DNA sequence: CTGACAGCTGCCTGGAGACTAGGGAGTAATCCCCTTGGCGGTTAAAACGCGGGGGACAGCGCGTAGCTGCGTTTAAGCGGTGCTAGAGCTGTCTACGACCAATTGAGCGGCCTGCGCACCGGGATTCTCCAGCAG
DNA sequence: CTGCTGGAGAATCCCGGTGCGCAGGCCGCTCAATTGGTCGTAGACAGCTCTAGCACCGCTTAAACGCAGCTACGCGCTGTCCCCCGCGTTTTAACCGCCAAGGGGATTACTCCCTAGTCTCCAGGCAGCTGTCAG
């Protein structure tokens, strides 16, 4: 017995994508692929902003991410910022940009 | 007293009616002063 | 391990 | 419970305004700023209340204000869903 | 905080020879006072109040104190309060409780003062709940013989 | 005590593939979480959308590659792509 | 001493501008929460959790029209925030 | 209450609900051990220290 | 074949206003919003429903989406024309 | 005997049920859902139709075009609320 | 005075204000870049100039709102970049 | 260069619908910019969507998708 | 001439009619976790002066760049013609997904325990400020 | 009269140390992936058909561009003056702890029964066509 996830060769799951797609009422069929591409598509996104999340946690000298990491990996990074633009994430504050107008 | 009594079987909660048993027990004025009285 | 190619 | 609006109080706005990136803020901001967020509470809190309605519950939960804040537009994350 | 005057007195008046530390006044003063207390024998004994302590705990919490003396140990009689829960692991060599009713309304709080004096001998409160408080309460209620 | 499904395990992996050293914290996972879901209903929504449009009865990876294509910015939806049709070949290859 | 005006403002920008902690006291949103809810249905409950959110949430749309307002501010040549500045960001937004 | 009801009998008394400053609960404390007129000091028990 | 609101937009009108016609720009316009608020409405029950893990789409549903979705007075409005509705229906 | 007719509407009450049967909102539909949708829609366009009949003879015609509803929608605060972010071809904006 | 005039002109009006022949001209060359040799429906142009045209207007009228703010009558670039920053399109 | 083709009275014109009296000469650039920035969000979506049907002709029915899901539907060729 | 309403045609599909499986009510019943009127402290965030520095606001004087009027120059628009790439629709038939028994292991919480992190305490370094001085 | 640094006061920053509570792991347990089947059917794919989208012109003519003249206001420069900032001194309210008796009211689990779903059959609502008519 060898999981699909193990197949595709990525980290989250194929069945329990393949159960949410069905039980989510999106379609009467769900196609074999289509977990595995979806799965694929969440694995590379959650590497995206972890990554982010982890540079921005090392520039603060903290070796877990906090919220405010993730704030700032994802607002610093244009693409992620237009991808959660109607998004606010709890505790976590905002950019430091003061305007050069207001500085004496 | 008694009209407490009444209503705390039917909103208010035993703890509710039971300070107001005990605001009735120490005087009915605790509610309403005794009004005063003069012409229209 | 990871890296990923849009940060090149 | 009345009058509970003056609890946003003149400090707190001046600190939501410091987080802005406001440097100088008017005696006239205060008002407009508990109207605005007076508006913004009274929505949120209509659907949450409604969502909760709809469950047949009495207690309001984190979920249905998260149901809310999406329905509106403004998907809060860090408290389920 | 009332009696804090009374004792620093009583201190004043008994042993003139202890060096008293007050922690009483605005922020500014405390931290004013504070400057240069980690240097050995700055100060003997300490008054604080339990608003003081519960608020200051991190600062309190780190030092390893010899005895710890709690003037009217009432304060702490609920276990579910947030004095006694930050109290709880405080770094003191010896404990003390002072009080003048060591019960008051149940025999939890009995409980939760041993407790907090011998923590390696009352480790639970629910088996001590089950052994004594519900036959203690039957028997004054008229529910047990 | 009852089952609560999340991919706490799966982003924990994920991390741990990206960067072995740093770690998460119960806020930042509720976060993360609460973002793959969000994502999730994203696309599958598309895609349903998509099948509906064509008048097609399920969900295959073209709906899906579609789905990823109308929502991601430029490189963020190029990279995406390439990584699904990588996943999809190597699942069809291994049967 | 005495620092000349802007600078303590400029300092607590930068301070609250580098922590995350909510700005406005826990109970009296807790009130204003009550008291709003009360007048579309009574007898309602508020889980801890949902008043937490919804000061999250109240919190960033404030910071983000408070930004906005800067910005008009900023535009025809001026440093206070007035609340004509405030009116023409939400209309902008679409609010109203 | 009290206070309306011994001031109709005419019994002076002296009143501490704990919202009186420190000093003037000392105060009061030595008025009534000095003053033999005040016949009763009505008090909040949860109060005085 | 192709479906569409035009019939029923038109017999609406003529309920409302018997002398007063509908340009085909009018009724495409009106086709729409009719599409766009029934999607909009059973994209709300089907959230609702799936919140509360429910299998059935009832009359509660539409209700609570359609108090969701209009605005208080046209809300109210639909309530009670929903109710109306359904309370005929269900005397039959 | 129509199941439109039996409900009082004049909206395709069965036509709505077999929309939301075929559309993947649920896996099960009830009986009154169809009827309470149905009447929904028929009250929200017979508000906007005897608007736009109004506008239209508000200008001395008597057909509806689509200005006559772009006025309609525009004029009125709830449905222009309802309609915020819709635009409508051949529409204009409103008089200023 | 003339102004106020075109204004209520164009105001009462509904026809499309931007020529056809140039919107559509514009529009197949952005789309020769996604993809080549593509078709148009005319409907599909007639949608794409109505919507530009509601956006161009909405904006527009922003940015005058946004010079009133700043006691001006002329409309300056200035003011579409905080109609755009504002609206969160930037 | 087909945005030479967005003549400068046709901004004015568009400017006059919005109430706007006067206008700088610079505007033009400026919104001819924008009109370019909507125009390429919309036909991408639009492609995308036709590039899905296996079609080669972008309908009507892309275009008012792509504008619905821009946030802002559009009214009248949907039906 | 020209869109829109209507009489009529052909057809798909919604209205009756049956079983019936199960999704969704009744019915405990457990337990957590409060819940709130009245009390009493206790500070630390608010609240209230108030001197004045500087920014909002009101002018003034330009002087020029948007507005207006006129004449070309052109390019949009319209009218056929016309030629084909491609949208729309249909029959076969497989490839594929829906179910369904058996498995079975990967994913749930329960319980623990290092240790990452928050924070105290000197000492270091940095940012701003005016006074007095050099010119 | 004016630009400059210096000493100083406030403000972080930063390195040790250390308590704490939380994440990451590991362990039973089970239920939902997984595997092996059957078995309808969605649509993939030829193949046909005919629609409209593109490429062309010739004529109309109204719009657009350029040029000259011109003056209305955007902006720099002064002069306020008022009003909000920094900080010192005083208010008060989170908030925390009692004090109590019970009271919801989410949850899990059981049972059980109306009401959809699926299937069948048949007649009516409707898409659409052109004829006709007001605008
Ligand atoms: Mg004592």
């Amino acid at each position: 017995a060898k999981t699909r996830s193990s197949r595709a060769g990525l980290q989250f799951p194929v069945g329990r994508v393949h159960r949410l797609l069905r039980k989510g009422n999106y379609a009467e069929r769900v196609g074999a692929g289509a977990p595995v591409y979806l799965a694929a598509v969440l694995e590379y996104l959650t590497a995206e902003i972890l990554e982010l999340a982890g540079n921005a946690a090392r520039d603060n000298k903290k070796t877990r991410i906090i919220p405010r990491h993730l704030q700032l990996a994802v607002r610093n990074d244009e693409e992620l910022n237009k991808l959660l633009g109607r998004v606010t994430i709890a505790q976590g504050g905002v950019l430091p940009n003061i305007q050069s107008v207001l500085l004496p | 007293y008694d009209d407490f009594m009444a209503q705390t079987t039917t909103f208010m909660s035993v703890i509710n009616i039971l300070m107001q048993l005990r605001k009735v027990c120490n005087h009915p004025n605790l509610f309403d002063p005794r009004p005063v009285t003069s012409p229209f | 391990s990871r890296k990923s190619m849009r940060q090149s | 419970l009345r009058d509970n609006i003056q609890g946003i109080t003149k400090p707190a706005i001046r600190r939501l305004a410091r987080r802005g990136g406001v440097k100088r803020i008017s005696g006239l901001i205060y008002e407009e700023t508990r109207g605005v967020l007076k508006v913004f509470l009274e929505n949120v809190i209509r659907d949450a209340v409604t969502y909760t309605e709809h469950a047949k519950r009495k207690t309001v939960t984190a979920m249905d204000v998260v149901y809310a804040l999406k329905r509106q537009g403004r998907t809060l994350y860090g408290f389920g869903g | 905080t009332s009696v804090m005057l009374n004792w620093e007195m009583e201190l004043k008046r008994w042993c003139p020879s202890f060096k008293i530390l007050t922690y009483y006044g605005a922020q500014k003063e405390r931290k004013l006072k504070r400057q240069g207390w980690t240097k050995p024998n700055a100060f003997h004994v300490c008054i604080t109040s339990y608003k003081l302590v519960l608020q200051d705990h991190q600062a309190f919490r780190r030092k390893n104190w010899r005895y710890l003396i709690l003037d009217e140990a009432q304060n702490i009689k609920n276990f579910k309060s947030q004095r006694w829960q930050s109290l709880l692991n405080f770094n003191s060599q010896r404990r003390l409780l002072l009080t003048g009713t060591p019960l008051q309304n149940s025999l939890m709080e009995l409980w939760s003062l041993m407790h907090f004096l011998m923590p390696h001998v009352f480790q639970s409160h629910r088996e001590f709940k089950e052994w004594f408080s519900n036959p203690l309460t039957g028997m004054i209620e008229g529910s047990q013989e | 005590k009852t089952r609560k499904e999340s991919y706490a395990i799966y982003v924990y992996k994920v991390l741990k593939q990206v960067h072995p050293d740093t770690g998460i914290s119960s806020k930042a996972m509720s976060i993360m979480n609460s973002f793959v879901n969000d994502v999730f209903e994203r696309i599958a929504g598309e895609a349903s959308r998509l099948a509906h449009y064509n008048k097609r009865s399920t969900i295959t990876s073209r709906e899906i590659q579609t789905a990823v294509r109308l929502l991601l910015p430029g490189e963020l939806a190029k990279h995406a792509v390439s990584e699904g049709t990588k996943a999809v070949t190597k699942y069809t290859s291994a049967k | 001493h005495r620092y000349r005006p802007g600078t303590v403002a400029l300092r607590e920008i930068r301070r609250y501008q580098k922590s995350t902690e909510l700005l406005i006291r826990k109970l009296p949103f807790q009130r204003l929460v009550r008291e709003i809810a009360q007048d579309f249905k009574t007898d309602l409950r508020f889980q801890s959790s949902a008043v937490m959110a919804l000061q999250e949430a109240s919190e960033a749309y404030l910071v983000a029209l408070f930004e906005d307002t800067n910005l008009c501010a900023i535009h025809a040549k001026r440093v206070t925030i007035m609340p004509k500045d405030i009116q023409l960001a939400r209309r902008i937004r679409g609010e109203r | 209450v009290l206070e309306q009801f011994l001031t109709y009998h005419g019994h002076l008394y002296l009143r501490l609900d704990g919202s009186t400053r420190v000093e003037q609960r000392q105060a009061l404390m030595e008025r009534f051990n000095a003053d033999k007129r005040i016949f009763c000091f009505i008090l909040s028990t949860r109060s005085g220290g």
